[PDB]
């Protein structure tokens, strides 16, 4: 039980870390798009 | 005996409502057509006026 | 894709189930704990005016009769 | 004699062409020939005897070249006791249909805030009857109070409760300025104050003023009607050294209305589209709402949090001006606890061991630390559960839930929704009730009884009643 | 009235026809593009005034500049050319109102597109008018029965409020509106004017094929006799989509000011903002956040704020609004959805997950809320509606523990099962509205726990059979619940005894 539990948490913690890292990339990508969207709005208003 | 007496009793009212409902619908339904005939007659009068303008 | 809701529901769910049983014990314990002069003068003065013999048992019953 | 004339009309922005003696900025201009009284507030001088103004009423029906009269002073509204118990418009017109408003004089809605040397700040506990508020975020009489809440969280009902508990039985006067909110709530509050005798038709009564800038009003009016209500409070403050209770509805609509026209005014949009003058425009209003040597104003203003995003520039800047803060959380409403006052986010400048009694401060932090610990255990409890926890953690979670549920208090304004009569809790009973729970006085009884109760004694009596019932 | 008498009055009416013409200023178009026309001169023109071009199409003067005038083409702008004539009519935009509007389909301007015949109406009201004040309004205390179990029970709608039908594409937003219109048809047949509710459907940016299918359904159920359909399709110019909501709203004010009750249904408003944004962007106005104009909030607020419950002094009329909002990916944090939520009273959240899991109508009661609350529900409903919410609240919590499993307390098993009956009970098919009294009986059986006996898959069919059985044998009971609107004690005992009995009589799966 303890042996299989330890292995399960190792595999589970491993998968948890991989997914967390993947979302971090998407979070940064979304951050760049957010700045781009807001920045274009400010330029559009400043143009006129 | 009490179930038959209450059945025919309540069933008698249902038939009474069926007739009066029929006599009322036929009357209202006829009135609907009657109004339609009146509108059709007057509609022709308006149609005659529009045609007179075209002429 | 919503894992925060999954954790949130699991928290409230298990807590409710756990404390639901604790509520039963709490009700039983508190329930087990709950399971385990002036009027006397008023009636006595009345009996005095009629100068009738009065005993504490009679007064206690009349007092209990008033509350009843 | 009209000096100006309409030259350009686009949306709510209207330009006037003057021949000479241009009106100062913020001056009120009267347009002649309109079906309804239209007032224009001078905002910018564009040169060539041109001025750009904002319309307070619908610009539909106007005509280029229509004569405009210069009053020579900013928008003046009637002040005095005549406005008490009466609804007034952004330009001072009575919309209650009770007749004209009698005012001893007219004051301008624009004025400089009181100096710093004559600030005369003071701290005094305000017993509002709400146990969760009087304990964690005490209010200070004469200091700003903020109610941060999202869309449909219970901030409107909370304002009504404060009025029912604070406005009444108040020696001084009170002012209610509702800007940008829906009109349905205004009619309900008016009928509520009438039935509650807070307002009445008989003169010499109705020690409360009502101002409404509801959504039905166009832009510009919602951004300046707030100043109208403030002027009423300023009159009752300066002319009479009487404590004034200023109940301001959602103020986010003020900064929002400015942004609705900021684009047409020529300003460049900000990071979130707001006007560059958000800080200054909002600062001019907050600095004016403060206690002075003459009188004091206890302002209860609500801040609408759009999309539950506290990082918005409008509310973020408001936190710096508020003395007491009340942040409403949506998670609590899901649990059924009301009022949904966030105990951790909510803060109060009066929450200082020197200002308030040390016992009051101790019990306050004791609850915050208790709840903070419980929130951390939620993570492990989700996977393992409360059973796998230690006795120490079990007791923390047990008391934390009982205290959290006990924070819920039913008020009179919530009877229609819940069906349980309101209840008032004193400060002494409030501190004593929670202080007893922190020591474990109620750890024995079930957590079900510590829900929507006023005092700890009420919860215990209810618990015993359920026992004999079964 | 005899045929001769009517004809004489008809001829006399045609005789009294006046027609006066006055000097109307006209201007030339400096430029025309994307439906925007820059007009030269044409001074002394009022904002929003109606202007007519050479071809005959109308226009609205929105931008009044010292140099030129910005006009919007209210139709197809192919025939417009440089230098064309533009004649000002002298009247602000308006639309025809009256009772003849019922049973027809109009456009944003109000022209009938059904092809049946010309509109016979004499009253025309301005499209944009100041909303009622604070005094004319009145507290909402009348229920607006939609026919849906979950709505009439959990999110009651009272005549005079504003409820938001927010959801994603193909989530049942239109299905809710259709079920409401069908429910009000019954009250229209019976002579109860206090419950008749005129329906107004505003279609903004929708394919004509879908609107055509919508009208056929109304005629199929004979519910079009009291319905008004305003069509502002995608091919229609942006101003038409911009005015269609206000246009239909003006038609509702007619019934409102006349002591009557009207229900206006605004379709997706995001499409209006695109048209209003497009109309504003083409006018060379400075754009705001997300490219929308700065006063986009004032747009919807001005529109929805008109719906109110007039006081008895003005007739006691009421106008109910049911605006719809389409979300991209269920993100309610966007700009437009957030604003509409803060304007309306309550909002109905539609979840795509619940929809595919068999929960139709897919309603998220956890987030849905209504300001009026129980103030609109009837006596027999408030009593049962209260406990229903609490029971459903607990079930949503224990949902997670089901995955945990490995044990289940006796009570938790009951509460878990009990909640499953309610969810299965609240489900409802499309185009199947239920009567208010019938829901009380079904919802009553659920909270009392009787549905916990039969299998969940059989609860839905039991609903149909149970209601049919009651309508035939127990008819006086339904009449009391309807007339009095309260669930008396005598009805409780009778209802509490027949519900368990019926389940035993009929052939169902009794094993829980
Ligand atoms: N309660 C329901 N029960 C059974 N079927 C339903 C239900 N609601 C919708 N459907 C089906 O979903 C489709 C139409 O969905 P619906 O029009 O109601 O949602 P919508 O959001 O209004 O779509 P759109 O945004 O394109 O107008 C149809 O195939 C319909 O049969
Ligand atoms: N503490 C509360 N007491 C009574 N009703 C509440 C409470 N909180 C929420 N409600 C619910 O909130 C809704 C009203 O929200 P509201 O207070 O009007 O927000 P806002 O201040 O933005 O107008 C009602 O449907 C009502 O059922
Ligand atoms: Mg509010
Ligand atoms: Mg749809």
């Amino acid at each position: 039980e303890q042996a299989s539990r330890m292995n399960a948490m190792e595999n589970a913690s491993k998968n948890a870390g991989e997914i967390l890292s993947k979302l971090t990339l998407d979070y940064n990508k979304a951050r760049q798009a957010k700045i781009t969207m807001e920045l274009i709005e400010i330029i559009s208003g400043a143009s006129i | 005996a009490d179930s038959i007496n209450n059945f025919l009793a309540n069933e008698y009212l249902r038939l009474q409502s069926h007739i009066t409902s029929r006599a009322l619908n036929i009357l209202k339904q006829a009135q609907a057509y009657e109004t339609m005939n009146q509108a059709a007659l007057l509609q022709k009068l308006i149609d005659d006026a529009t045609s007179a303008i075209d002429n | 894709t919503r894992e925060e809701e999954w954790l949130d529901k699991r928290t409230k769910s298990q807590e409710k189930v756990y404390f639901d049983q604790e509520d039963r014990k709490a009700m039983k314990r508190l329930l087990e704990k709950l399971n385990t002069a002036p009027q006397n003068l008023e009636v006595e003065n009345i009996l005095k005016r009629y100068h009738i013999n009065y005993t504490q048992a009679l007064i206690d019953e009349l007092v209990d009769w008033k509350t009843g | 004699k009209a000096n100006g004339q309409v030259s350009q009309v686009i949306g709510a922005v209207v330009d006037v062409q003057f021949e000479g003696e241009l009106p100062q900025i913020l001056n009120a201009l009267e347009v002649q020939g309109t079906q309804h009284r239209l007032v224009l507030e001078v905002a910018q001088h564009l040169g060539d005897s041109r001025v750009r103004t904002i319309a307070m009423d619908s610009t539909e029906g106007l005509v280029r070249g229509q004569p405009v009269v210069d009053t020579g002073l900013p928008i003046s509204v009637p002040v005095g006791p005549g406005t008490l118990g009466r609804i007034m418009n952004v330009i001072g017109e009575p919309i209650d249909q009770r007749g004209p408003i009698k005012a001893a004089k007219l004051y301008p809605i624009h004025r400089d805030a009181p100096s710093f040397t004559d600030q005369a700040t003071s701290a005094e506990i305000l017993v509002t009857g709400i146990k969760v508020v009087d304990l964690l975020a005490p209010y200070a009489r004469g200091g700003k109070i903020g109610l941060f809440g999202g869309a449909g969280v219970g901030k409107t009902v909370l304002i009504q409760e404060l009025i029912n508990n604070v406005a009444k039985h108040h020696g001084g006067y009170s002012v209610f300025a509702g800007v940008g909110e829906r009109t349905r709530e205004g009619n309900d509050l008016y009928h509520e104050m009438m039935d509650s005798k807070v307002i009445s038709v008989k003169e010499g009564e109705s020690r409360c003023a009502l101002i409404f800038g509801q959504m039905n009003e166009p832009p510009g009016a919602r951004a300046r009607v707030g100043l109208t209500g403030l002027t009423v409070a300023e009159y009752f403050r300066d002319e009479e050294g009487k404590d004034v209770l200023l109940f301001v509805d959602n103020i986010f609509r003020f900064t929002q209305a400015c942004s609705e026209v900021s684009a047409l005014l020529g300003r460049i949009p900000s990071a979130v589209g707001y006007q560059p003058t958000l800080a200054t425009d909002l600062g001019a209003l907050q600095e004016r709402i403060t206690t002075t040597q003459k009188g004091s104003i206890t302002s209860v203003q609500a801040i609408y949090v759009p999309a539950d995003d506290l990082t918005d520039p409008a509310p973020a800047t408001t936190f710096a001006h508020l003395d007491a803060t009340t942040v409403l959380n949506r998670g609590l409403t899901e649990l059924g606890i009301y009022p949904a006052v966030d105990p951790l986010d909510s803060t109060s400048r009066m929450l200082d061991p020197i200002t308030i009694g040390e016992e009051h401060y101790t019990v306050a932090r004791g609850v915050q630390k208790l709840l903070q610990d419980y929130k951390s255990l939620q993570d492990i409890i989700a996977i393992l559960g409360v059973d796998d926890l230690s006795e120490e953690d079990k007791l923390v979670v047990a008391r934390a839930r009982k205290v959290q549920k006990f924070l819920s208090q039913p008020f009179f304004m919530s009877e229609v929704f819940s069906g349980i009569p309101g209840r008032f809790v004193n400060l002494k009973q409030n501190i004593a009730s929670f202080k007893a729970l922190l020591e474990g006085a109620g750890d024995e009884y079930p957590e079900s009884c510590f829900y929507m109760k006023g005092d700890l004694e009420e919860s215990l009596a209810a618990g015993r009643a359920d026992a004999l019932k079964s | 009235l005899s045929t001769g008498e009517a004809s004489v009055v008809l001829a006399e009416k045609i005789k009294g026809i006046t027609q006066q013409n006055d000097i109307t200023e006209y201007g030339t178009v400096i430029s025309i593009g994307d439906g925007i026309a820059r007009v030269f001169g044409l001074t002394k023109v009022q904002a929003g005034e109606m202007v007519e071009f050479k071809s005959g199409i109308r226009g609205m003067a929105l931008n009044l500049e010292t140099d030129n005038v910005g006009v919007v083409v209210l139709g197809n702008d192919r025939d417009i050319k440089e230098g064309d004539v533009v004649k000002r009519t002298g009247a602000i935009v308006d639309v025809p109102i009256g009772e003849a509007m019922c049973g027809r389909v109009f456009d944003a301007l109000g022209n009938p597109i059904d092809g049946l015949g010309p509109l016979k109406t004499t009253q025309r009201a301005r499209v944009e008018i100041k909303a009622p004040g604070i005094i004319p309004r009145q507290s909402v205390r009348q229920p607006m029965q939609t026919g849906i179990k979950c709505v009439d029970s959990l999110v009651p709608i009272g005549r005079g409020q504003r409820e938001l039908i927010i959801g994603d594409r193909q989530t049942g937003k239109t299905a809710i509106a259709i079920d409401t219109i069908l429910n009000q048809k019954e009250a229209f047949n019976t002579g109860d004017v206090k419950k008749q509710l005129y329906c107004i459907y505003v279609a903004v940016g929708q394919k004509r094929s879908t609107i055509a299918n919508l009208v056929s359904i109304l005629k199929q159920h004979d519910c079009m006799k009291f319905t008004i359909v305003v069509c502002a399709t995608a091919s229609d110019a942006a101003p038409l989509q911009f005015l269609a909501p206000y246009s239909g709203c003006a038609i509702g004010e007619f019934f409102r000011d006349n002591g009557k009750h009207a229900l206006i249904i605004y379709d997706d408003l995001s499409k209006q903002a695109v048209a209003y944004r497009q109309m504003s962007l083409l006018l060379r106005r400075p754009p705001g956040r997300e490219a929308y104009p700065g006063d986009v909030f004032y747009l919807h607020s001005r529109l929805l704020e008109r719906a109110a419950k007039m006081n008895d002094s003005l007739g006691g009329g009421s106008l109910t609004a049911l605006p719809v909002i389409e979300t991209q990916a269920g993100d309610v944090s966007a700009y437009i959805p957030t604003n509409v939520i803060s304007i309306t009273d309550g909002q109905i959240f539609l979840e795509t997950e619940l929809f595919y899991k068999g929960i139709r109508p897919a309603i998220n009661v956890g987030l849905s809320v209504s300001r009026v609350g129980s103030a609109a529900q009837i006596k027999a409903m408030k009593k049962i509606a209260g406990n229903l919410k609490l029971t459903l609240a607990t079930y949503r919590e224990l949902a997670a523990f089901s995955q945990f499993g490995s044990d289940l307390d006796a009570k938790t098993q009951q509460q878990l099962n009990t909640g499953e009956r309610l969810v299965e009970m609240l489900k409802q098919n499309q185009y199947t509205p239920m009567k208010v009294e019938e829901q009380v009986c079904i919802i009553f059986a659920g909270v009392k726990g009787f549905l916990d006996a039969l299998v969940t898959s059989e609860v839905l069919k039991f609903e149909k059979k149970f209601l049919e059985h009651v309508r035939t044998n127990h008819s006086a009971l339904l009449k009391r619940i309807r007339d009095s609107g309260d669930l008396s004690e005598v009805d409780t005992n009778e209802l509490n005894t027949i519900i368990p009995l019926f389940i035993q009589e009929g052939g169902f799966k009794l094993k829980a």
